């Protein structure tokens, strides 16, 4: 029972899509569809970034594009700028009342 | 607006206990939930169990079990959490979050959906 | 086929009736008698519960 699986760092140029993605057990991921992305810069709390697989939140722009297929919960960054350095971070229902958070990734704009 | 206070930053010894008091101000604290994550520099976020500010139940998740206490204080709005038994590698950060809505109907508790968050608290040991 | 479901008010699955809510009572003089209403048309009920 270990942390949900997620590739080490990313990088790119501004103005494309990033595709990100998290695998697991379908106990925790394939049987519910509760999974959510954070958004963390480094020195202060993170950000509510997507309530469901993709219904957004206020106070955020159509950006950013969550999907779910099969066990892996994807997300995908459309228009990079320079207010994206940061770090993404998977969470998800477990059975139990448990959490699980994500591994987590690291991003450079090139 | 709403906000979410914590404690100052702590320094301790291995083999003692740590309480950290998460002050919510600006809405009515009891209709939410109030999860709690830790991350140590350097690596990922890792949860806590939850605490329901109306009856008092508690969860809580794997390898803290007989560890944390949670408890509530409804007059001043604030919920404490007592960590017991330290260790060298519990310096790290702590945040208190939001979760659900309280619904009467369904389980609610394992919603991950932290929008406010504290400002976090960093406890380490030596 | 008739189904023998337990209730005590508010009559769970069954036969509907033909064309109209149907009354059907022994004598509507006394109170005592317990009077049968049959309805044309269902409505939908469900009950759920949290975990053990
Ligand atoms: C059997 O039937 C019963 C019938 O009751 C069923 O029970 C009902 O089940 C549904 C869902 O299954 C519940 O709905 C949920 O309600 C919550 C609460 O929302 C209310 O409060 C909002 C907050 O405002 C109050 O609180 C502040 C706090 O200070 C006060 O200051 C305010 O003055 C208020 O008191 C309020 O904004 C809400 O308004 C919404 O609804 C009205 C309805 O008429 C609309 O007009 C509004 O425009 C607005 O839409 C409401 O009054 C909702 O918040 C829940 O939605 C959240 O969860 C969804 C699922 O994830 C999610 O998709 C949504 O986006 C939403 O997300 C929320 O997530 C986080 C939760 O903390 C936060 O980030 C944030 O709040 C965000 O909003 C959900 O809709 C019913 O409450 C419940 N009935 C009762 C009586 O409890 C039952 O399910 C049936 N059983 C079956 C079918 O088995
Ligand atoms: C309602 O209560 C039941 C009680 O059984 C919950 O079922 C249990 O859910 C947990 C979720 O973690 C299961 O644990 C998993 O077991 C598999 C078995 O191989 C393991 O591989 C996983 O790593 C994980 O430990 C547990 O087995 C399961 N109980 C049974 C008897 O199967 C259920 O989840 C609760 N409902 C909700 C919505 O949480
Ligand atoms: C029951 O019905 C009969 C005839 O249908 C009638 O004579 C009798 O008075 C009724 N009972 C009562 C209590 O009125």
């Amino acid at each position: 029972q270990s942390a949900l699986t997620q590739p080490a760092s990313v990088s790119g140029s501004p103005g494309q899509s990033i595709t990100i993605s998290c695998t697991g057990t379908s106990s925790d991921v394939g049987s519910y569809n509760l999974v959510s992305w954070y958004q963390q810069h480094p020195g202060k709390a993170p950000k509510l970034m997507i309530y469901e697989v993709s219904k957004r939140p206020s106070g955020v722009s159509n950006r950013f594009s969550g999907s779910k297929s099969g066990n892996t919960a994807s997300l995908t960054i459309s228009g990079l700028q320079a207010e994206d350095e940061a770090d993404y971070y998977c969470c998800s229902y477990a059975g139990s009342s448990t959490v699980i958070f994500g591994g987590g990734t690291k991003l450079t704009v090139l | 607006q709403v906000q979410l206070v914590q404690s100052g930053a702590e320094v301790k010894k291995p083999g003692a206990s740590v309480k950290v008091s998460c002050k919510a101000s600006g809405y009515t604290f009891t209709g939410y939930y109030m999860h709690w994550v830790r991350q140590a520099p350097g690596q990922g976020l890792e949860w806590m169990g939850w605490i329901n500010p109306n009856s008092g139940g508690t969860n809580y998740a794997q390898k803290f079990q007989g560890r944390v206490t949670m408890t509530r204080d409804t007059s001043i709005s604030t919920a404490y959490m007592e960590l017991s038994r330290l260790r060298s590698d519990d310096t790290a950060v702590y945040y208190c979050a939001r979760g659900g809505w309280i619904g009467l109907y369904y389980d609610s508790s394992g919603y991950p959906n932290f929008d406010y968050w504290g400002q976090g608290t960093l406890v380490t040991v030596s | 086929g008739i189904r023998p479901v337990v209730s005590t008010q508010l009559l769970l699955n069954g036969s509907l009736a033909e064309k109209e809510i149907v009354i059907r009572s022994e004598n509507l003089t006394n109170n005592a008698k317990i009077i049968i209403v049959h309805l044309h048309t269902p409505v939908e009920i469900v009950c759920t519960r949290p975990n053990n």
